[PDB]
RNA sequence: AUCCGGUCGAUCCUGCCGGAGCGCGACGCUCUCCCCAAGGACGAAGCCAUGCAUGCCUCAGGACGCGGCGGACGGCUCAGGACAACGGUUGCACCCCCCGUGGCGGUCGCCGGACACCGCUGGCAACCCGGCGCCAAGACGUGCGCGCAAGGGCGGGCCCCGGGCGAGCAGCGUGACGCAGCGACGGCCCGCCCGGGCUUCCGGGGCAUCACCCGGUCGGCGCGGUCGCGGCGCGCCGAGGGCCCGACGCCUGGCGGAGAAUCAGGGUUCGACUCCGGAGAGCGGGCCUGCGAGACGGCCCGCACAUCCAAGGACGGCAGCAGGCGCGGAACUUGCCCAAUGCGCGGCGCGCGGCGGCGCGACGGGGUGCGCGCGAGUCAGGCGGG
RNA sequence: GGCGCUGCUGCAGUUGAAACGCCCGUAGUUGGCCCCCCGCCGCCACGAGGAAACGGGAGCGCUCCAGGCAGGUUGGA
């Protein structure tokens, strides 16, 4: 081409969006922002496609013009705004507060949370670097920037941020035996404990985890998010990160029409 | 494009000319539009352009669509600018405090 | 670096390599066949006039990945901006091994890499080879048949993207074999 | 126009290669400054903005005697030697790395301290000092350098021997 | 493009390789006599629908009795074959699938079911009655002679309450 | 997981010729009902009449105009190009990047004048323009401010090995230059994000009646140029580089993949067109504006073709949507609409796309009876639909 | 596809078409037996990571069907 892409065909949209192949040539293209294109969901795809508060695009706009939706405590008036992992989703007029996590099939789900919990956010430290006049900065998985961080915080740790001041009140270190959740790949969405860290000079570092039923699995270090120290700092869905096999899933499916 | 039929010669079907230092000049046409910038109405009326009462909302114009004077320093606009300056100082003060905290922290560590 | 410097008492004498490097530098100044004066960019050239010895006269570095710097580079007198130990380049990307096909160029060699290609219809293999150009620092010397390990760098010429970082000698007059590795 | 695209070169076996597109804008090159000695600097718009300064007709520079650390601003007097071509010396064209003669006046206040190179003090006692340009005048519009010393000084002094 | 370009379609029958073979030529018309078949295509369809369920079983039977693919797909195949009544409950072995014939498929047609319960005197009268919207399945009026009736929905085949025969 | 007819006076073989199945087009004949659905690609990337395909929001009743964002995305085609492109797999410690989302914000008293819309006059066949004059800004221009943009000299250890690495990388100090950007409604700058540029390894057509090929060709040194590395270019130095594990040359009615047709297993053939990537806009070149183009519903030139004209001049690009000519065996309406799916500005726009029309390319279901009730049609009301 | 008349699985070469007049010989292809419990290839298995549509395939009566992703706590494994 001669410049950036502004469209996204429906068959080319990410597969965990669960878009259906009829009823449209086009799909919404997420605007740049706190999250990337592949690992996100356009906000409209929650209000219209999922919760049916709106039923078309045009009337999905008017909900976001009068500012009925807060993301991390701020009203976003943009239908293709990228919302993603750990974002707080609060609709006041219906009194619904959610936290955006993954389910055991790598898709985004909303978990109900209490008013005592929606005032903070977990971020993953992506890098530490020296900015202007040699000052230290840290960057997160949300495209957030913090100057003068405490020297203990190192890369791959997670930090806890109050959602009004935008400052740090807690941090969790990446270690052996920490509770963790996988954010992408093919073990996305399930929760376990770290039991190995194998570094390969020049190449990717692999992590081996083990579920609460003891199933062991592997992935890359760029996909493991710490959610606490042997106890998750937040709430998690009812399945709690245990993935069935196809046979047990089939028997649970047979039981729904039963 | 194509240009310049002559440096005036026989070709031209038209000429444009202005009169300097004067059939004879008789008509005097009025100026349709009136000064609009705030200073434009202080040079007209000899008023100084430096005071703490520059409001100048005299409304005559001789009923001659055009007024809505520009560049007027009102009271709220003065407050706006003063507020922006008072916040551009607060940023620097809090920034220097944070730098001091971090230097002392590394000193303790 | 927890441990600190055990005690030999011939160290300061053995730093006569300083006068060594110094007189090599002053020999480069007399070869008036050259057009440019060659020097490392990491080194002042005012450190040679001094006598207190307090400052180093040659620059070198480590390349990582468990590959140690040869002493011939640390105590050499050559100038090479493309040497991975004493020049201005870096190693990153793929690391490979091969055999020296030809050493007829100026600080450049050809490397022969061998491999197998499976053809499924016939259920069999064919032997294949490719040639790769690589840069040769003076801190190594090689001949045809020797095994080398090369590592990827930024583009360096029309054909070169690798740099010799290890040598395994092979005796002359031995049967040449496929030798894939 | 001028391009640094590789599509016009033969392969490494000597074979001619075909053309599969027309010239792209991002592969352009421009003409060189050919900065003259003894003041204009033009501005060039580049990719994404990113102004480039391109010098024509520079006169002065800022120079450093590194060993004793005496830095002044001095006038470049003459280009005396160049490695690439003797055509670039005959014309007094300012490029990176060329050897010049600079004015000795600003450094005459450094004539007192001894234990300072006599191969530099005797240079100062005359009219000029041998120095080397260290910047790219076509890319930043500036011509600064350092004062030669060590075996480098001797190498260039024999290159300019009265022979 | 248009959206219709993304719609799928498929052929659902296979024609025989030698057309002019006498014994299957008359065996193919005894079938058109015992069932009110319009034309040979409705036989071809049947054989095609057999040839797939025969291909699955022979793939799983080559496997091992404890593999998950057998445990999953063979159970799915048997559970599907028991609801349509193409296979009966007493044969719950994957090896009982291979000895199946077309007639087992033809016996679960609505045209055949209504003949069995004697709603129609013959199969031709049954086809005519089907076209006349005179018969309902579970309170739902079904117009298709070729309709396949599940064993759940075979207790509940009647004349439609709205009808001229009510 | 199948064969059958044809050589003889008769017989057993080798061996081909012919028949029997599926798919894709074209031709012929014929056709009741309903659902789905391709449709000028096929050595003419030949030529085009006409209309439509890109607009939407700081300073006065409104227009108009100025200013701003977008027009580089979307649509079409397969001409070129065979160690390309393209597919998987690496890297940038050789790079650039609008919007959006976090940060950050220290810089050696309210200014000026003038341009368009518009008035008064004109030229010209028409295309298109001239002169004089009153008038604004979230437009310019200059700037009030706690010094800090680029580039440059010194600040490393002389077995071997945190700010941040596998890797001496990034910052800072200190001597010299320089005076950039942001400030008249406060933003220069920094991280991410998407996108791009190149780049490592493996795969990547046929012909030997094409056996030797190349000479910026292969490497080195130094400068220039570039967003940036690089024989990318230039000066100098050396003689390298590729090849029967098929180089070089020539040919292709050659776009690549995801895939598709056929059918025991192993295979054979095709990849115009839906998604992804590439390239082009009659053919060569050149360029401006912009974050982004070597843009063609932008500009300039040569060539080959057309257009209007008072003869002075002016002027064009359907491989966009319909439509036409030509060519061919071979391919549809010069319809209605932004209601949906999405994109730009926020309310509109949009031949993207949607809905009807023509449509036996092809798919799927049901009829022309049964032992006596239906469907195809007709007329009304619903439902659906901008 | 038939065609084992292109043959890797899997053709034919005494007489049906087909073994160079013969010997040497480089590239290529191929190479007896033996030590087990190290390294480096190949090879087998299991993982990680990257695209959907197509192709398989779990569940669901568009009246059936070619379809589609529905639906009555759900689901698109
Ligand atoms: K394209
Ligand atoms: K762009
Ligand atoms: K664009
Ligand atoms: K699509
Ligand atoms: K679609
Ligand atoms: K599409
Ligand atoms: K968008
Ligand atoms: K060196
Ligand atoms: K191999
Ligand atoms: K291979
Ligand atoms: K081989
Ligand atoms: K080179
Ligand atoms: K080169
Ligand atoms: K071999
Ligand atoms: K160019
Ligand atoms: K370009
Ligand atoms: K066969
Ligand atoms: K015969
Ligand atoms: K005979
Ligand atoms: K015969
Ligand atoms: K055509
Ligand atoms: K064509
Ligand atoms: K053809
Ligand atoms: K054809
Ligand atoms: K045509
Ligand atoms: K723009
Ligand atoms: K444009
Ligand atoms: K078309
Ligand atoms: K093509
Ligand atoms: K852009
Ligand atoms: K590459
Ligand atoms: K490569
Ligand atoms: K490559
Ligand atoms: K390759
Ligand atoms: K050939
Ligand atoms: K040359
Ligand atoms: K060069
Ligand atoms: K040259
Ligand atoms: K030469
Ligand atoms: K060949
Ligand atoms: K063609
Ligand atoms: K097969
Ligand atoms: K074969
Ligand atoms: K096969
Ligand atoms: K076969
Ligand atoms: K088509
Ligand atoms: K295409
Ligand atoms: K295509
Ligand atoms: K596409
Ligand atoms: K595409
Ligand atoms: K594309
Ligand atoms: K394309
Ligand atoms: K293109
Ligand atoms: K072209
Ligand atoms: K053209
Ligand atoms: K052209
Ligand atoms: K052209
Ligand atoms: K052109
Ligand atoms: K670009
Ligand atoms: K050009
Ligand atoms: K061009
Ligand atoms: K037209
Ligand atoms: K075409
Ligand atoms: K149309
Ligand atoms: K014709
Ligand atoms: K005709
Ligand atoms: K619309
Ligand atoms: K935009
Ligand atoms: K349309
Ligand atoms: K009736
Ligand atoms: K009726
Ligand atoms: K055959
Ligand atoms: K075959
Ligand atoms: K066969
Ligand atoms: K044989
Ligand atoms: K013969
Ligand atoms: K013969
Ligand atoms: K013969
Ligand atoms: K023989
Ligand atoms: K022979
Ligand atoms: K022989
Ligand atoms: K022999
Ligand atoms: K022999
Ligand atoms: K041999
Ligand atoms: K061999
Ligand atoms: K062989
Ligand atoms: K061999
Ligand atoms: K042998
Ligand atoms: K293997
Ligand atoms: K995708
Ligand atoms: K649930
Ligand atoms: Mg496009
Ligand atoms: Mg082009
Ligand atoms: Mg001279
Ligand atoms: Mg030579
Ligand atoms: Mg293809
Ligand atoms: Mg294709
Ligand atoms: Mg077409
Ligand atoms: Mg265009
Ligand atoms: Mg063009
Ligand atoms: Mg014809
Ligand atoms: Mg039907
Ligand atoms: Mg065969």
């Amino acid at each position: 081409a001669r410049g950036v892409r502004k469209h996204l065909k429906r068959l080319n949209a990410p597969k965990h969006w669960l878009l259906d192949k009829m009823g449209g040539i086009w799909a919404p293209r997420p605007t740049n922002g706190p999250h990337g294109l592949r690992e996100c969901i356009p906000l409209i795809l929650i209000l219209r496609n999922r919760l049916h508060y709106a039923n078309t695009y045009a009337e999905t706009s008017m909900i976001l013009q009068d500012k009925n939706v807060l993301i991390d405590g701020k009203p976003r008036t943009d239908p293709t705004f990228p919302v993603g992992f750990m974002d707080v989703f609060e609709i006041p007029k219906v009194h619904k507060t959610f936290r955006v996590l993954y389910d055991v099939k790598g898709r985004f789900t909303l978990v109900p949370i209490q008013s005592n919990e929606a005032g903070f956010k977990l971020c993953r430290v992506q890098k530490i670097f020296l900015g202007d006049k040699g000052m230290p900065y840290l960057s997160t998985h949300d495209a957030r920037t913090i100057r003068f961080p405490h020297p203990d915080i190192k890369t791959n740790d997670t930090i806890k941020i109050n959602l009004k001041t935008g400052k740090i009140d807690e941090w969790y270190k990446f270690d052996i035996g920490k509770i963790v959740m996988v954010t992408g790949g093919r073990n996305c969405g399930r929760i376990g404990t770290i039991q190995a860290i194998d570094k390969h000079m020049g190449s990717y570092t692999m992590i081996r985890m083990k579920d609460t039923e003891g199933t062991e699995f592997l992935t890359r270090l760029c996909n493991v998010f710490v959610i606490g120290n042997d106890s998750p700092a937040v709430a998690i869905p009812t399945t709690k990160g245990i993935r069935p096999d196809i046979i047990k899933n089939r028997e649970l499916r047979l039981r729904s029409i039963a | 494009k194509s240009i310049r039929g002559c440096i005036v010669g026989p070709d031209l079907h038209a000429l444009s000319v202005v009169l300097v230092d004067a059939g004879l000049t008789d008509v005097v046409v009025p100026k349709r539009l009136v000064p609009k910038r705030a200073s434009k109405i202080r040079r007209l009326f000899g008023l100084p352009t430096t005071k703490v009462d520059p409001k100048d909302q005299m409304l005559v114009c001789e009923l001659i669509l055009k007024p809505k004077v520009q560049r007027v320093v009102t009271d709220e606009k003065y407050a706006r600018k003063q507020r922006v300056i008072a916040e551009k100082k607060e940023i620097m003060r809090k920034s220097l405090q944070q730098l001091e905290e971090y230097k002392a922290l590394l000193s303790r560590m | 670096r927890h441990p600190l410097r055990p005690d030999p008492d011939r160290e300061r004498r053995a730093l006569e390599r300083a006068e060594n490097l110094r007189k090599a530098a002053y020999e480069m100044a007399e070869n008036q066949h050259e057009r440019a004066y060659h020097k490392q960019s990491q080194i002042f050239q005012g450190r040679f006039l001094r006598k207190d010895n307090a400052r180093c006269l040659r620059f070198y570095k480590s390349i990582g990945m468990g590959y140690h710097t040869p002493i011939t580079a640390i105590n050499g007198t050559y100038i090479d901006k493309k040497c991975p130990f004493t020049g201005n380049v870096s190693i990153r990307g793929r690391i490979l091994r091969g055999v020296v096909h030809s050493a007829k160029m100026q600080r450049s060699i050809i490397v022969r890499r061998d491999y197998l290609h499976f053809v499924q219809k016939y259920k069999r293999y064919e032997r294949r080879h490719k040639h790769v150009a690589a840069h040769l620092s003076p801190c190594f010397r090689v001949k045809e048949g020797d095994i080398v390990t090369i590592g990827e760098c930024r583009p360096l010429s029309k054909t070169i993207r690798f740099n010799v970082i290890k040598v395994e000698p092979v005796s002359e007059a031995a049967k040449k074999r496929f030798s894939p590795f | 126009g001028i391009t640094h695209d590789k599509m016009y070169k033969r392969s490494k076996t000597g074979a001619v290669q075909g053309k599969w597109h027309k010239k792209r804008k991002y592969n352009l090159g421009r003409q060189p400054a050919n900065t003259k000695l003894i003041q204009k600097i033009s501005t060039i718009r580049c990719r994404g903005g990113n102004i480039k300064r391109r010098a024509l007709r520079l006169s002065h520079g800022s120079f450093a005697w590194g060993s004793a650390d005496i830095s002044h601003k001095a006038r470049i007097l003459q280009v005396v030697y160049n490695s690439t071509s003797n055509e670039l010396v005959r014309t007094n064209t300012l490029v990176k790395g060329c050897v010049v003669q600079i004015d000795s006046a600003p450094f005459k206040s450094a004539l007192s301290n001894d234990t300072l190179d006599k191969e530099i003090l005797d240079q100062i006692r005359g009219d000029h000092i041998l120095a080397r340009i260290s910047s790219r005048p076509g890319q930043v519009g500036t011509a600064d350098g350092y004062i030669l010393e060590g075996p480098e000084l001797l190498f260039y002094q024999k290159k300019l021997a009265p022979k | 493009p248009r959206i219709s370009r993304h719609r799928n379609s498929s052929k659902t029958y296979s024609t025989p390789k030698k057309p002019f073979t006498k014994p299957r030529l008359d065996a193919e018309l005894k079938l058109c006599g015992e069932y009110g078949l319009k034309c040979k295509r409705e036989i071809y369809r049947a054989r095609y629908m057999l040839a797939k369920i025969r291909r699955t079983a022979r793939n799983l039977l080559t496997l091992d009795e404890n593999d998950i693919k057998r445990r999953f797909e063979g159970a799915a195949l048997l559970r599907r074959l028991h609801m349509l009544g193409i296979l009966d409950e007493e044969k719950d072995q994957l090896d009982y699938v291979l000895g199946l014939r077309i007639e087992d498929i033809f016996k679960r047609r609505l045209q055949s079911v209504i003949v069995e319960s004697k709603l129609a005197k013959s199969v031709h009268h049954a086809r005519n009655m089907i076209k006349a919207r005179h018969i309902s399945v579970g309170g739902q009026i079904v117009n298709i002679p070729s309709y396949m009736v599940r064993i759940s929905n075979t207790s509940r085949v009647a004349i439609a309450d709205t009808s001229s025969l009510a």
